[PDB]
């Protein structure tokens, strides 16, 4: 789907989206 | 298309449709160069000449509705488009244009 | 007993 | 010693005498198509056996037919030349004679009513060119022999692999040339079944009921008897006495063992023995038996015998009772239990069986039966199996009569499974499908048979469809006739096979090794990825067949292979060898060929056998081969011999000197890679080779041949012309040989064909004499590489791994600069606006690129263009196209506005440069000719012109030196003759009869000659000045032709002839570069390090021997510098020819003075020599070489570094290697895109470099990525550089503006995919 | 033998 | 339906199928309306269904629908599955823009994070950069103007290309990329030539030779991709293999055999026993063709030690070395003993000098090492001298008596077997032992031959010296070669086997240097064929297992 990976230089910015799916 | 099975016609075929990006990175020059010399000329005059020929707007006016502004006959309207090309092709203010030909 | 829909048809 | 031979004499280092020359390379294709079409009066082969296997052919009901007399080959339309210009297929007319018969209804059946005689054309046949190759489309093509697998029976085994246990299942396997393939095999229950086409099993009884055969019938025919009876109240047994060989035995006088040898009491011999019931019980009856009173089966056929049986039996009254006979190892009850679980009982009821099996799911007719049946196997229509599979057949099941038939009957079925039962039972063995005597070769000549054959049915199956309608009264043979399924057939064939081979024509090697391979892939043939380790591997079969060494590296190994240097193909399509006969102990010099069958047998010398004087071995136990296995074996058993030492390699492998010494995976290397070399400027020849060039280069047909003797009359670059010898003249003949030499033609690789002429006018010229050199020749030599001074040792690590160091000298001499014509083609089309024009007149160019370009916008011939250069100005028009606001404010300003056309031109590819040598125009009929047209058009005229009157000239001057020969066989003076001027001859006024007699016919042969030239002046006028047929559509077609002078550099491939390939790292200053104590640098510097761990030592003796030849080389040429007397010149050259013990005996005494300076001016640039494989030179004989050269005999010298001066602290191993440049050019590798065209459906950049394309970052990449971290690389990769396209647009624009950052967006692909999985009813969607 | 025997054990294949 | 040259068009099988549902559809309606049998609507009914699932999937049901190539038509379900579909082949990968291929040649003046790049390349590559700056400096008005310059190949857009170049990483791939090796960041030189340049030191990561290799090229574009190439996909960060720790980048080849030579020792050598201040004197004397580079010597050495807590003891002393091993010691960064040197250098003591560095120095100091490391092999390999030749393959007279003998208890054993003592087996696997045997012995008086040699020393007397043979060289230090090779090339190649497993009771008692005839090279070819295959069949299912362990 052309999205981040969720690992390495991107797996903090997939953090921050469960950080907004829980809020 | 191939001693090898794998290759195919379909994946030769081009798109003709398509834009090259640098004729839209020209595109898009142009349309600033056109705004940094309308600027240089009075308000009345580069509106006659944006809603002439429908610069930043949806449609494009012939000369009566542009002389519907404020003043409704149509040969003041051509004179003052006439001014604006004059002024237009002087070599202090024209030599920007003149590189996208 | 067969699939070609040819066969049943005959 | 020819003269070509005589000007170069290659030192001979082989010592064994060679008893067959090797034959000409090119048979297996010029043979087959031969046989494809020539007329053979028995009508076995070719188009007479197509034609007979198909006509004649009736009308269903009967009233007329078609008949077959005879065919012909027409003229062709156009030559090979010509053929390849236009771009037509180079082909023959089919004329074939036919007789409509038609019959009297009203008369009784085979009553001739009436005749019709016609000729039909029946297609285009294309031809086969005198090099073996066809010309399809203007383009060489070679179709590739087929190796597949010979019609008939096979019998194999699953090897214990498939059932829980071993249990070795057997299995019987019938394939025909054409119809149903028929299995007989084994279950893990012992009973054999029955598959038609790879079909569900049924039991074998069927096929035997079907063909009428009772149950008694059949026990019949795969048992054996044992027979008993009621004598004197008691059991009597028929006693045989090999059966015997665990109860009590009668026979009083010699009873046996009881209960508890054999040949000893049955030497007496008796016939009563008396047997226990019991012994009855367990016993399986083998006749029905009927009784007269009860009128009922009492016991039935394959029924187990009981005691209630026997009693039955009893009072019943019969007495004989015969039974089958069952082993549990020589004899089997496989038939009996197989009829046991047979349902079916008739005949009809397995016709039934056979249809539901056939045809499942409809339902079953006894007519419809018979008939599938009677088609399956029995019908010659929809059967055939061909005379090498009737052959195989009747060999397999030790068949002798039926040679004719194609069809199967009941003895073959009935054979077919007594050898499966047998080879279950023990007796006989499978057959290895690897064998070479189990797989046929199938040539060009018989797949066109086939597909000929093909159309010929098609157009039959309409043909017969139109003689039952009856009214033909007012039909012709050739109205029934379509030529266009043959023709398509044909066409299918040569076009579209993967058989038909586009040709390789790097060198002439390329070219034989291509017409001389061998397919198992194809139709009717392997698919890579069902191709196991068996099937690829190296059969003991090959020998002599086959080479083990040459074949392409990679998925297709083992699939393709190579002919063997002396292999050939029998009658049947069977590969086999030539042998030496040793009759009386004597080594002979008559030849048999014998294939892989008849080798089994007879035990087989080797070349490398010692022999004595007499002609008989030396040593006593010789070393041989039988059966397939390798031994020692006594002189006086010893049948055959190897006629020559390389019968075994290719060609390819047999150029290889010192292959002895390589390691096979090497040798392969190097065999694949003398294919890939490129002709350069000035071809050298081999200093160190095998003497096979000669062969090559000849049979190769690069090269001018003479076809008859005489002497040169006249030499030019582009024409030899021979004055024919006297004893070799045709009577009434001109006496002139013309030869037209190819200058600078594009081959299929885009490379240089050209013939240089190596006679000079005068000299005199023998049959098979090398006229002209074509590219990779030199003097009839194959020279595809140059000899290179080589120094084998690391150079601050530019040879690192496989690089190499080349000089500077070797660029600037032009060794490996090479030719490349390229074409460039410029279609002028019509479209919906109008018509493409093709003019000068290009909108949005100037002056200064049309400089180059004529009035009709054609480029000029000898122009030096560059890339970006206009060749072809050619304007399209176009539509009316919307102008953005800012636009037309511009134009406001400015009122430029030119755009009534587009610029759609032909221009000369980025990065490429050269001159343009030849420009074609072809104008469709109809349209106007441009003036550059009509300027191309009279200069063939003219060209034609001079070279028709040239070619009269001299064949005039030939025939009337003939005339006055014969005028001077009585003598006269010709000075009155020449005192009349020669138009006046024909003035003359004669009143006697006699003279007045031969000035008529003197004035008749002059109006004859003017008729005749006359008649070949307007064919060919009528030829150049015709119309082109053009695609539909198409108005003009511009061919431009450059050549472009390639040099080496970096990048560039570069390799030997043992498998060492390299890629060039530095082009080195000469004063860098190594020399010697004489101030000679060294020209390529070799790693040594490849050579240990590789085992490719044959190149270190290559470099040695060549370091030898050289140094003869030098001393002859400062014997010939301070012109020293030719006597010692003479010594020197006899010595250098005396070198070794060697078969070669050239006597420098014979030669002419001219003759040995001749020589000698060939032998200054280094002595050729002939290292034969496996009978190569020693390294004896190239320490004495050394010696005599005054050079090391360790072949290692003294070299100084060039930087600094100082001498290397070990010898270094210099000496000369012949170096090929591989078609691997670092000039058509480069490849860079920023952005580009893109797909039309997936929006992603296109593949390849043609297509300026860009690189595929694959699944491996994206996991490499992954295993890093970079995130967002991958995200650019994925969305902002393939298929988001906002994305990459907005990314152009930053980077155009310097930001540098990315918006990434969803790629195209994940849409497209959507969009599938929602066309298939599924609802997949996206949720916030 | 080395390679299979690495895919059979990745695979968890019963034996024979 | 797209328009081809020439008129021709070219369609989707989706289309054909499409026509054919609606074309039976219509019929269908039709036979609805005009009243017809049930057989004739129920056969209609059937012919929809049929084409419906051949639609959705073609060959599920039945027989596949060909077109009129006699090809089947390839519907959604195969367009969406498969090795070639939609998921493989378009997005999981994909062709990339700012991307080009090239031949791999050898730069060996190179450092470890640079490459060397066509100047014609990266002008193709970075067009869109030289676009910008030749805008933002002010020689091009537009950006037509830039692209007429930039055609036109001036002068200041090689300056303007250097400048864009000046510190952007791109990215050098190889096919196939096994493991993330396969691809690493490096930065560009320009240079004339039409191949890229490789570092030596990085083609055991790449499993690269140079006999016709090629690499491709890609453009990080983002200042994100940019820092990424330069943090993590940098050549100089991986050095080492992830899958052991091991270091990665060790030399090989000539790098190993020079500083192979440069370390060896040699008896009574020109300059033997003199004393030397230190590396700068020996190098001093080498030049000045005082002392060989073998010369045993004194030198006084300064060797500092750091150990595990970090104390830095520096301790100078005299050693017993040679030349060489002080002039390898001039370029050792400190931190490491001097006893990693004073000895002869194989691949295996060049790998533990890398190890050691990294272990105790760090990152720097390991690429600074590495790269004086394979200078100085390079150089010394150069002036060895080192060649082979046809004189280096001794053959040991023992080989002949020794196949003599066995020929002889051959023949022997068979006239015993001709006796019946023994059965046909136990002949074959004696035979074979025998054989094995002779092979074995014949390979071991070869190594001690080649291995060897008698020297002159000060006093006269013969001593015995390791041998300087080229072939013995090269595989003592492991550049290239072992023990099997030199047996094949000097010795006997051996028992080889018959293509099925079995081997030939009689085997090759030839080695390469005599020469081999007709059957011992077809006995050879068999083994070479199974030889290629095996690989050619084992790369695919390696790739399928590595496909399904990812
Ligand atoms: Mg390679």
């Amino acid at each position: 789907v052309g999205r981040l990976i969720p690992a390495g230089t991107g797996f903090a910015y997939h953090q921050d989206r469960q950080a907004k799916r829980a809020q | 298309i191939g001693d090898d099975e794998d290759s195919h016609l379909g994946d030769f075929i081009e798109d003709t449709t398509l834009e090259l990006p640098l004729d839209s990175a020209t595109a898009t020059s142009l349309k600033a160069a056109t705004r940094d010399v309308l600027a240089g000329l009075t308000p009345r005059e580069a509106k006659v000449l944006r809603m002439r020929f429908g610069i930043d707007m949806n449609t494009d006016h012939t000369l009566e509705e542009v002389g519907k502004q404020f003043d409704v006959t149509r040969e003041r309207i051509r004179q003052i488009e006439a001014k604006a090309l004059r002024k237009l092709r002087h070599p202090s203010r024209s030599e920007v244009l003149r590189s996208f030909l | 007993r067969t699939t070609d829909p040819v066969r049943m048809y005959m | 010693y020819s003269y070509t031979e005589k000007k170069r004499i290659r030192k001979d280092f082989g010592t064994r005498p060679q008893v067959l020359d090797i034959p000409y390379l090119l048979s297996i294709q010029l043979d087959s198509f031969e046989k494809f079409i020539e007329q053979d009066p028995e009508g076995q082969y070719g188009l007479e056996a197509a034609f007979r296997s198909v006509f004649p052919i009736q009308s269903y009901n009967g009233n007329s037919e078609l008949q077959y007399v005879s065919y012909r080959l027409g003229e062709p339309v156009f030559d090979v030349k010509e053929c390849q210009i236009r771009g037509v297929t180079y082909s023959k007319p089919l004329r074939v004679k036919l007789r409509l018969v038609i019959f009297d209804k009203d008369a009784p059946a085979g009553t001739v009513k009436d005749i019709k005689e016609q000729e039909v054309y029946m297609g285009e046949i294309p031809l086969m060119t005198e090099n073996g190759t066809f010309v399809i489309n203007g383009t060489e093509r070679v179709i590739v022999s087929q190796l597949h697998r010979s019609p008939g029976v096979f019998f194999d085994s699953d090897k214990g692999k498939t059932h829980s246990s071993g249990k070795v299942l057997y299995n019987a396997r019938i394939i025909p040339y054409r119809g149903s393939w028929l299995d007989f095999e084994f279950d893990p229950k012992d009973n054999l079944y029955v598959r038609i086409d790879r079909r569900r099993k049924l039991p074998a009884s069927i096929i035997l009921r079907v063909l009428g055969k009772t149950s008694a019938e059949i026990l019949d025919i795969f048992f054996e008897k044992v027979n008993f009876e009621v004598k004197d109240q008691t059991l009597m047994m028929e006693l045989v006495p090999e059966r015997l060989r665990t109860f009590d035995i009668e026979a009083d006088g010699k009873v046996y063992v009881e209960k508890g040898h054999i040949r000893q009491l049955e030497k007496d011999g008796v016939n009563f023995i008396e047997v226990p019931v019991e012994y009855i019980v367990g016993k399986v009856s083998a006749k029905d038996y009927v009784n007269e009173a009860t009128g009922e089966l009492i016991i039935t056929a394959n029924q187990e015998i009981s005691l209630e049986a026997l009693a039955n039996l009893s009072q019943a009254g019969y007495k004989k009772l015969e039974v089958l006979f069952t082993n549990d190892l020589d004899h089997g009850p496989f038939m009996s239990e197989t009829l046991r679980v047979d349902s079916t009982t008739d005949r009809i009821s397995a016709l039934v069986e056979i249809y539901r099996m056939m045809r499942p799911g409809e339902p079953p007719t006894k007519e419809a039966a018979e008939s599938l049946f009677e088609s399956l196997f029995f019908s010659a229509e929809r059967y055939d199996l061909s005379t090498v599979g009737r052959m195989k057949f009747n060999s397999s099941i030790g068949r002798e009569d039926a040679e004719e038939q194609g069809t199967l009957d009941e003895v073959d079925i009935i054979e077919v499974m007594k050898k499966l039962i047998s080879i279950r039972n023990g007796k006989g063995e499978v057959d290895d499908i690897d064998h070479l005597g189990n797989r046929r070769i199938r040539s060009v000549g018989e797949m066109a048979e086939n597909q000929f054959r093909v159309g010929l049915v098609r157009v039959e199956r309409a043909v017969k469809e139109r003689l039952s309608l009856g009214d033909l009264d007012n039909v012709m043979p050739q109205d029934l006739i379509n030529a266009k399924p043959i023709s398509a057939a044909v066409k299918e064939f040569f076009g579209s096979s993967q058989l038909s081979q586009f040709m390789d024509q790097n060198n002439p090697l390329s070219e034989v090794t291509h017409k001389r391979r061998i397919s198992a892939l194809g139709p009717g043939g392997l698919t890579r990825e069902r191709a196991g380790f068996e099937v690829r591997d190296v059969h003991v079969t090959h020998y002599g067949r086959l080479c083990p060494i040459e074949t392409p590296e990679g998925p297709n190994i083992g699939l393709i292979n190579s002919l063997s240097a002396f292999a050939r193909c029998n009658e049947y399509g069977f590969l086999e060898t030539p042998y030496r006969r040793v009759v009386n102990g004597v080594v002979t010099d008559e030849v048999d060929y014998l294939s892989a069958i008849e080798e089994g047998q007879f035990v087989i010398a080797q070349a490398n056998a010692k022999l004595t004087e007499e002609g008989g071995f030396a040593d006593e136990l010789v070393t041989a081969r039988q059966k397939g296995e390798s031994g020692l074996h006594p002189r006086e058993h010893v049948d055959y011999m190897d006629v020559a030492t390389n019968q075994v390699v290719s060609i390819a492998a047999s150029l290889i000197p010192f292959l002895e010494h390589d390691d096979a995976n090497r040798a392969l290397m190097g065999a694949n890679m003398q294919r890939q070399a490129v002709p350069t400027l000035r071809s050298e020849k081999p200093l160190v080779g095998t003497g096979i060039e000669r062969n090559v280069a000849v049979d190769s047909g690069v090269t001018a041949v003479a076809k008859r003797g005489g002497v040169i009359q006249s030499v030019d670059a582009s024409r030899i012309v021979v004055k024919v010898n006297e004893e070799e003249l045709i009577p009434g003949e001109a006496g002139i040989d013309i030869y037209n030499l190819t200058k600078y033609t594009r081959s299929n690789q885009n490379t240089c064909i050209n013939q240089r002429p190596c006679v000079m006018p005068g000299e005199p010229v023998a049959r098979g004499d090398v006229l002209a050199d074509g590219p990779s020749t030199d003097l009839g030599e194959l020279a595809l590489g140059q000899n290179m001074r080589i120094a084998f040792m690391p150079w601050n690590g530019y040879n690192f791994e496989d690089s190499i160091l080349v000089s500077e000298r070797v660029v600037q001499d032009d060794r490996f600069t090479t030719i490349h014509i390229q074409e460039l083609s410029c279609v002028a089309r019509d479209t919906k606006l109008g018509a493409e024009e093709i003019t000068a007149d290009i909108p949005n160019v100037g002056e200064a690129a049309l400089s180059k370009l004529d009035e009709s916008g054609i480029v000029y011939i000898g122009a030096e263009v560059k890339g970006g250069d206009i060749l072809v100005g050619k304007v399209t028009p176009k539509g009316e196209t919307q102008l953005t606001p800012e636009e037309k404010l511009l134009r406001a300003i400015f009122g430029e506005k030119a755009s009534d056309v587009k610029d759609t031109s032909l221009r000369v590819p980025n990065s490429v440069a050269g001159t343009v040598i030849d420009v074609q125009v072809f104008t469709r009929d109809g349209v106007e000719k441009d003036k550059r047209a009509l300027e191309i058009e009279q200069m063939q005229l003219k060209e034609a012109k001079k070279d028709l009157t040239e070619e009269f000239q001299i064949l005039e001057g030939g025939l009337l030196a003939r005339v006055r020969s014969v005028l001077l066989a009585g003598g006269y003076t010709e000075a009155k003759l020449s005192s009349i001027e020669r138009k006046k001859w024909l003035e003359q006024t004669l009143e006697n009869e006699e003279l007045q007699n031969q000035l008529e016919q003197l004035a008749e042969q002059y109006d004859e000659l003017k008729a005749d030239f006359d008649k070949k002046f307007e064919a060919k006028r009528r030829k150049i000045t015709q119309g082109d047929d053009l695609a539909p559509g198409v108005l003009k077609i511009v061919k431009v032709y450059l050549a472009v002078k390639r040099r080496i550099q970096p990048g560039d491939k570069m390799a030997g002839r043992h498998g060492n390939k390299g890629v060039i790292s530095k082009i080195n200053p000469v004063e860098d570069m190594p020399y010697d104590e004489n101030g000679q640098p060294v020209d390529i510097v070799l790693n040594p390090l490849g050579v240990p761990s590789r085992m490719n030592i044959g190149q270190i003796l290559e470099v040695h021997l060549g370091l030898a030849a050289k140094g003869i080389g030098d001393k002859i040429n400062q014997m010939i510098k301070e012109q020293q007397e030719l006597a010692k010149l003479r010594e020197f050259l006899q010595k250098v020819y005396d070198l070794g013990d060697t078969r070669q005996r050239v006597d420098i005494s014979e030669l002419s003075d001219e003759d040995v300076r001749t020589l000698a001016h060939n032998l200054r640039a280094g002595l050729p020599v002939a290292t034969p494989v496996f009978d190569g030179a020693p390294e004896s004989s190239i320490k004495a070489m050394l010696e005599l050269a005054d050079l090391p005999a360790s072949g290692q010298l003294t070299l100084f570094d060039g930087r600094t001066g100082d001498a290397f602290e070990r010898p270094v191993t210099v000496g000369y290697m012949y170096m090929l440049k591989l078609n691997h050019l670092v000039d058509d590798k480069m490849h860079a895109r920023s952005t580009g065209s893109y797909s039309l459906v997936t929006q992603q950049p296109l593949g390849g470099k043609a297509q300026f394309g860009g690189q595929r970052f694959g699944e491996m990449e994206v996991w490499a990525l992954e295993a890093y971290g970079a995130a967002y690389t991958l995200q650019e990769m994925l969305t902002v550089k393939s298929d988001d396209v906002n994305g990459r647009t907005k990314m152009y624009k930053n980077i155009v503006d310097g930001n540098h950052a990315m918006e990434p967006g969803m790629p195209e692909s994940f849409n497209v995919l959507l969009k599938e999985i929602r066309s298939l009813g599924i609802n997949i969607e996206l949720e916030d | 033998g080395g390679l299979p025997r690495v895919a059979d054990l990745f695979e968890a294949r019963k034996p024979k | 339906l797209v328009p081809l040259d020439g008129g021709r068009f070219a369609t989707s099988d989706l289309n054909d199928l499409y026509r054919r549902v609606i074309n039976r559809n219509n019929r269908l309606k039709r036979l609805l309306e005009l009243a017809a049998p049930d057989i004739i609507v129920r056969n209609e009914k059937r012919m929809l269904q049929e084409s419906v699932d051949a639609l959705l999937d073609n060959g599920r049901r039945g027989r596949a629908i060909t077109g009129s190539n006699k090809r089947p038509l390839k519907s959604l379900a195969d367009m969406i599955k498969g090795k070639q579909g939609r998921f493989r082949q378009n997005l999981l990968g994909k062709r990339v823009d700012y991307s080009g291929r090239s031949v791999i040649t050898v730069g060996p003046y190179l450092r470890l994070h640079q490459c060397g790049l066509p100047k014609k390349m990266a002008l193709e590559l970075f067009k869109p950069f030289i676009y910008s700056k030749l805008e933002t400096r002010g020689l091009a008005t537009t950006i037509k103007a830039a692209k007429k310059m930039v055609e036109r190949e001036e002068a200041v857009v090689w300056d303007i290309l250097d400048e864009v170049i000046r510190e952007h990483p791109v990215l050098l791939n190889r096919a196939p990329t096994l493991h993330r090796l396969g691809i690493q960041a490096f930065e560009p030189v320009l240079i004339e030539g039409k191949a890229i340049q490789l570092h030596p030191l990085v083609c055991a990561a790449y499993n690269a030779d140079f006999d016709g290799d090629q690499m491709a090229v890609h453009v990080p574009l983002t200042l994100e991709a940019q820092l990424e190439a330069r943090t993590l996909m940098m050549s100089t960060n991986n050095i080492l293999s992830p899958a052991s720790g091991d270091p990665i980048i060790v030399p090989s080849q000539d790098v190993v055999l020079g500083l192979y030579y440069m370390t060896r020792e040699k008896i009574n050598a020109k300059g033997e026993g003199m004393y030397l201040t230190g590396p700068a004197e020996a190098e001093k004397a080498y030049r000045t063709k005082t002392a060989e580079l073998h010369a045993r010597v004194k030198v006084r050495i300064t060797e500092t030690i750091k150990h595990e807590n970090g104390k830095l003891t520096t301790e100078t002393k005299m050693i017993d070395t040679t030349v060489g091993r002080a002039m390898l010691w001039q370029i050792v960064p400190k931190g490491l003993p001097y006893s990693l040197v004073n000895q002869k250098l194989g691949k295996k003591q060049i790998s533990n000098l890398l190890n050691e560095a990294y272990r105790k120095l760090g990152l720097k100091d390991t690429v600074i090492f590495a790269d004086q490391i394979m200078y100085t092999g390079f150089a010394y390999a150069a002036l060895s001298g080192v060649s082979v030749g046809i004189d280096d393959m001794v053959v040991p007279a023992a080989k002949y008596t020794e196949i003599a003998e066995a020929e002889e208890e051959v023949r022997e054993i068979q006239e015993q077997f001709q006796s019946g003592l023994v059965t046909a087996g136990e002949r074959y696997n004696k035979v074979i032992d025998i054989w094995a045997s002779t092979n074995d012995r014949v390979a071991k008086a070869m190594m001690e031959n080649l291995s060897s040699e008698q020297v002159i020393n000060r006093q006269g007397e013969q001593e015995k010296q390791e041998s300087f043979n080229s072939i013995y060289m090269m595989a003592d230090s492991g550049a290239r070669g072992s023990a099997a090779q030199i047996r094949q090339l000097a010795g006997m190649r051996g028992l080889m086997a018959r293509p099925d497993g079995s081997i030939i009771e009689t085997p090759i008692t030839a080695n390469f240097k005599e020469g081999l005839n007709v059957l011992q090279y077809f006995i050879s070819t068999h083994g070479a064929r199974k030889g290629l295959a095996d690989t050619a069949l084992k790369t695919a299912n390696s790739g399928y297992l590595t496909r399904r362990l990812v």
